[PDB]
RNA sequence: UGCGAAGCUAAGUCUGUUGGAUAAUGGCUGAACGCCUCUUAAGCCAGAAACCAUGCUGAUUAAACAAUACUAUCUUUUUUGUUUGCUAAUGUAAAAGAGAAAUUAUAUAUGUACCGGUACAUAAAUAAUCCUAUCACCUUUUUCGUGAGCUGAGCUGUGAGCUAGGCAAUAGUUCUUUAACAACAAAAAAGAGCACAAACUGUAGACGACUUU
RNA sequence: CCUUCGAUGUCGGCUCUUCCUAUCAUUGGGACGCAGAAGUCUCAAAGUGUCGGAUUGUUCACCCGCUAAUAGGGAACGUGAGCUGGGUUUAGACCGUCGUGAGACAGGUUAGUUUUACCCUACUGAUGAAUUUUAUUAUAUAUAUACAUAUAGUA
RNA sequence: AUUUCACUCAUAUUAAAUAAAAUAACUCCAAGUGGGCCAUUUUUGGUAAGCAGAACUGGCGAUGAGGGAUGCUCCUAACGCUUGGAUAAGGUGCCUAAAUAUUCGCUCAUGAGAUCCCAUAAAAGGUGUUGGUUCAUAUGAACUAGCCCUGAAAAUGGAUGGCGCUAAAGCGGA
RNA sequence: UUGUUUUCACUUUCUCCCCGCACUAAUGUGGGGAAAACUGGCUUUAUUUCUUCAAUUAUUUUUUUUGCUGAGGA
């Protein structure tokens, strides 16, 4: 089912998931597109596993953005957010997972002084 | 394709399934049918097998080979010990059978009696019975009233006394007799009567009648096909052994019949056997029991040296022609035809 | 499917007649008789000052239609077993072995021996309202009277096939009761 | 439908119109209560119908006769199996559905003294033309087994005898409120009298 | 090697129903079709080792049920609530007036009164109907029906009314109208025995289970 | 030649059950070229029963005999983790015919290992809890109630 | 015959019509394939076959979706993800969304009948009923064809898909 | 070898008469006759809100209550 926020559509949520994965260990629900011969998805046959395909694709004046309208852009140090002094309406920044707890500490506060909103702010505190 | 040479089944699928009774109790299945016109009576009673003797009668069938020449039977010896009525139980009919209406009791029973209603009697304190049995004459005879009114089936709660047989069991055997007869007024008034009297087996019924017994069989475990069915041995150079069926059934259906002869439970099955005649009531009274008028030896029906496996029968005994189904000390129930 | 089509019948002198929903019964000096139509479709009145019944049946197709001479034939049948009792004469003719006939419980319940010998006994129970004499004339008559002509009838004829022979040339063996003839009293 | 609980009287139905009928509501989800299953009627002479019985009695898992089709005689009984049949019992709320339904013969305590409803399009009186073949349910029954029918009428005589007083009562109290409305009718203010007259009150 | 109780056991002994409704067939009355016709119309009869019952076996095959005996602190009204694994505590397959008991026939019924019949009424879109809803409060004039306590009977409460009077609602335009039923917890107020095991048994038995003391 | 050649154990008999009816006998009928007796044709009917042996691996057959009758069929040519292994159908060997020969032979003969269930289900017997959105063919001093009733343990 | 000069034969609708005709033509390199099968119509061998062999076209294969209960091939219709609308095939008593619709006939079956493929039925019969036709002084015949009946027997218990349906929920129409 | 022309036979009765004369499905009836003319049909005048003005088609113009949708940002 779609769900709509503000002028976001997402066409499709509950992403497809490989053909018998819920009952084999070994397959991976990683989404393979089923080559068979009989294969029942890939034949599309009723009530089993749709396939992903074009269609499903976001409208692309919103396709990056996240739920606060804006594109997210992964910083690992303060001289990375530098490009969002004048960027700072459409883009919020995330910090790197590997980033210790001072780099963490200034890339917050520098951001907050650029008042770009940061997505993973309370991490490691 | 078919069986080379027909025979028929080992069996009868009739008395399936071949499994052990609920109860050591025979049971009546279903009760003679009522007769309005004659008296109101009991239909059953219930004795305990003793054993078995043989007697000598006079036959007097002409055109038969044996007529006039005395012939030796087989008599199965039943001890019948007079029974205790102690309650009455109303029927009314119902789209979905017959519905109590109420059971009323008598004023005393027995601990013979109220053993029955307990597991574990000797280390409880016999509460049962005792506070139930002070009810007004004035309710007992609305209970009664209503039974009249709406009953259309009566029958009497009577119970065994053991303790004047042999047995080591001191519970009494209770059932109901249902009484057939006349109105259900007559009925009502006939077992109120009696309603804590004993019941001699004289009074249910007569000599050379013909009664049924109800009983359970003599129990055996688990048997094989062969003597549970009758089913025939292999021969003897069977690879797995010889005493089984050899084909349990066709291919198709792809599943086995369940009237393929199997092992399982033999005996032990509640068994209701028709035509037994009384050859003789004797009574605990008279000391010539066994005696006949070609005898006129002073003797009673305990064969010299007891009962095997049963005792002495100091009591009512009836003569039944024939075998009946159980051990012995097994309690029988005898019901009109 | 014709439109209407009726029949009239006469009643006679003597006879009162009671016709409700297709429900009639017949009074006369030997007795009443019943019979319900309410198995067909018929509009029946009944003029008693005047007598005569007329059964009358609108869209009736042939088969429908069929019946109304019936009805009006078993009306006829109940005035004249009710004015003049219906009686069938019955012969019980036999070749080597008499047949002895006797009847008891008041003239009903008719028991035969000795057919062809077989010295077993075999028995009718008349119909209501019916009654088997010997006749007084001829000698191996038998009066089956009464006021209900299917029960004479049926009577009739129970006594003629209580009698039939079996595992024989049954057009040579030709003992048996037969009805002689049909009357009234 | 929109009743708690609706009391089919069935006696002189069709059975399979009744049950049409009766599956469709349940499934609505009105819980209905069948009363006097055994004067159910069918269409086709008795004969027809005891053959059609004979047919489905003939049919068992010749395996295992317990496992197989439990035929069931009470004409109670019969209208519940072809309701269930009329159903899809095999579902959770098909099963629901058919537990809805209750399924009586004659008519016992409580159904006894509560309106029975009618369903026109399945009385045999306007489904069947007067000339053809019909078989009444109770009698098929005994013919097949049940040997209640006798009982049954007996209960329904007397049920009927204490319903005839119990409508000379009504009968009588009913003469005595109009009565009292038609003395009261003059008491009121003409204008609420006039209102009333004039709207048939 | 003889004999061999007991117990098992057949080769030994005992026992193994009668009703309904039908088929074939033969018939009854009887039109179609003036006659005839078992009906190849309506309406009936008799009828078979068949059928269905009866009788018998099971019935944790109905996850079925009844009556009885005895017993477990236990049992009834009001208020607030159910916003170490636990020790206060909530669920609906369906409340919104979930309103409605005569019986029957369908080519007719039902009531009443007399003796199935006769006569007279009633009903014939029958639920297309009927019944039930709002007049709040409080004060006064009072009338008629039910309950406590008192002695067929006085009084108080209650329900339904009559006369006259003056007293309220207000949340900004609706977001389910929180309205039913059943249960549960806390607190107040009133009253109210067995079974298993064990030992024994052997009518039982692979073990359970069963019969017993 | 459609399915099975990374195998569906291939004849018969024995054992055991069930089914069909196109009924052999038994039940009750109809017809006859039907006197009786016996019999033949035929209907409803599948409830009951359809056997002991000699020869042959045999099915079939064919005799002896009993019977009331010794009907015909199906169920993977029912039935081999049920047996047996006589036959067929490996490897030894013999004969006849065929072949130069190795060898062949719906030509005969003799000898030749018959595996596994403790799993699921079915079937046979044996213990056994739990069962409220569940059940009720009533319960109440000629009279109300489903807007109701129903605990649980033992017996 | 060729070559060069002349003159000029519709075109402003195009030397007949129509054309999502240039989505053309041509070249190069190369994959897979080279067991087919089915339906309609035609057709050979065969007693026949879900048999064997061919012709045309469409399919299945390689392909789901709605319907035909079910079904590789039948009918509708071919497929990006959605919201509304309206339909096809086929249905509207319940299962099952939609008619116990309306209107007119027929049919009674003691083994009724009930959606192409499709899940068998014939010769021969009937004084069942319903219409027609042609001969006979309202009769008798002889035909005809609708529905119904006989002909019509098989093996686990059973299948218009099931229930069931007869003032149809059957058959032929509207 | 087409037209044209002609004859009777076609209606309602809650009418009369006769026969059956109560016979009907009937508050009527069957059979056989006479009658005008209500009914029915036709012609002249006035009218269409007493009443009718239809149906189909071509060609036009509105209307009741309502479901879903709102791309874009010149």
């Amino acid at each position: 089912a779609v769900k709509k926020v503000g002028k976001i559509i997402k066409k499709r949520t509950k992403k497809f998931t490989r053909f018998q994965s819920n009952r084999f260990m070994r397959v991976k629900p990683a989404w393979r597109k089923p080559r068979g011969i009989d294969c029942r998805v890939r034949r599309r046959y009723k009530g089993t596993n749709l396939m992903p395909s074009i269609g499903y694709g976001s409208n692309k004046k919103t396709k990056f953005l996240l739920p606060n309208n804006k594109y997210k852009y992964v910083v690992k140090n303060v001289k990375e957010m530098e490009p969002l002094i004048m960027n700072h309406t459409k883009y919020c920044v995330q910090i790197a997972h590997n980033v210790s707890s001072k780099k963490r500490k200034q890339i917050i506060e520098r951001a907050k002084q650029m008042n770009v909103s940061v997505i993973n702010a309370k991490a490691r505190l | 394709s078919h069986r080379k040479f027909e025979r028929p089944r080992h069996g009868s699928l009739g008395f399936l399934p071949r499994k052990r009774c609920k109860r050591l109790r025979g049971k009546i299945r279903s009760f003679p049918k009522d007769d309005k016109e004659k008296p109101p009576h009991f239909t059953a009673f219930m004795g305990y097998k003793a054993g078995m003797t043989h007697i000598v009668r006079e036959v007097d069938k002409p055109g038969s080979k044996l007529h006039k020449k005395e012939i030796v039977e087989a008599c199965t010896i039943i001890e019948c010990a007079p029974m205790v009525v102690v309650g009455i139980v109303g029927y009314r009919e119902t789209p979905k059978g017959l519905r109590i209406l109420s059971t009323v009791w008598a004023n005393h029973v027995s601990d013979e009696f109220r053993r029955r209603y307990y597991k574990n009697w000797y280390k409880s304190e016999k509460k049962a019975f005792t506070k139930s049995l002070n009810v007004p004459e004035a309710t007992k005879n609305c209970l009664l009233k209503r039974i009249e009114k709406y009953c259309t089936v009566l029958r009497a709660i009577c119970h065994t006394q053991p303790s004047k047989t042999p047995l080591r069991m001191k519970k009494a055997h209770i059932m109901e007799v249902q009484i057939n007869g006349g109105s259900m007024k007559e009925k009502l008034e006939f077992v109120k009567e009696m309603l804590e009297k004993n019941l001699p087996v004289s009074t249910v019924f007569n000599p050379n009648e013909m009664i049924d017994v109800i009983s359970v069989t003599k129990g055996h475990g688990t048997k094989g096909v062969v003597s549970r069915y009758g089913v025939k041995r292999l021969p003897r150079k069977t690879h797995r052994g010889l005493r089984k069926v050899a084909c349990i059934g066709a291919w198709h259906p792809a599943r086995v019949q369940f009237q393929i002869p199997r092992h399982g439970q033999k005996g032990y099955f509640h068994r209701t056997e028709r035509n037994k005649k009384i050859y003789r009531i004797g009574l605990k009274t008279d000391k010539n029991s066994a005696s006949t008028d070609a005898d006129i030896t002073e003797k009673k029906i305990t064969p010299m040296g007891g009962f095997p496996h049963y005792g002495v029968v100091n009591e009512d005994f009836l003569l039944l022609k024939g075998c009946v189904a159980g051990t012995k000390k097994r309690p029988i129930t005898l019901r009109k035809n | 499917k014709t439109i209407v089509s009726t029949q009239k019948v006469l009643i006679p002198e003597g006879v009162k007649v009671a016709i409700n929903a297709r429900k009639v019964t017949v009074s006369g000096k030997y007795g009443t008789l019943r019979r319900s139509f309410r198995h067909l479709p018929i509009d029946i009145r009944l003029n008693k000052l005047k007598k005569y019944i007329k059964v009358v049946m609108w869209f009736g197709v042939p088969d429908s239609l069929a019946c109304i001479r019936t009805v009006c034939t078993h009306l006829k049948n109940m005035f004249t077993g009710v004015t003049k009792k219906f009686l069938y004469k019955m012969r019980l003719v036999h070749a080597h072995f008499p047949i002895n006939s006797n009847i008891v419980d008041n003239n009903t319940r008719i028991e035969i021996r000795n057919y062809l010998g077989e010295k077993s006994v075999r028995f009718v129970k008349a119909l209501p309202g019916v009654v088997i004499e010997k006749s007084p004339n001829v000698k191996d008559e038998i009066y089956v009277s009464g006021a209900d002509i299917e029960n004479v009838s049926l009577t009739a004829a129970l006594i003629h096939q209580s009698v039939l022979c079996r595992n024989k040339d049954i057009r040579k063996f030709l003992d048996g009761i037969y009805v002689s003839e049909v009357t009234t009293v | 439908m929109y009743k708690k609980e609706y009391v089919i009287d069935c006696k002189g139905h069709l059975l399979g119109r009744l049950a049409s009928l009766i599956a469709k509501e349940l499934l609505n989800g009105q819980r209905i209560v069948a009363v006097r299953c055994e004067d159910i009627n069918i269409s086709g002479s008795l004969y027809r119908n005891k053959l059609k019985y004979q047919e489905f009695l003939r049919l068992r898992t010749n395996t295992n006769p317990k496992k197989g089709p439990l035929h069931l005689r009470e004409p109670s009984k019969i209208l519940w199996r072809c309701v269930r049949g009329m159903l899809p019992h095999k579902t959770y709320k098909g099963q629901l559905a058919l537990k809805k339904l209750k399924v009586c013969v004659g008519m016992p305590y409580p159904y006894d003294k509560k309106k029975k409803y009618v369903l026109p399009s399945a009385l045999r009186a306007f489904r069947l033309k007067k000339h053809r073949r019909y078989c009444r349910l109770g009698t098929l029954s005994s013919r097949v087994g049940w040997n209640y029918d006798t009982l049954v009428k007996k209960n329904e005589v007397l049920r009927k005898q204490v319903s005839k007083a119990y409508y000379k009562k009504k009968v009588n109290n009913l003469n005595e409120k109009k009565e009292i409305k038609t003395e009261a009718l003059n008491l009121i203010n003409p204008e609420q009298r006039q209102v009333l007259e004039n709207f048939g009150y």
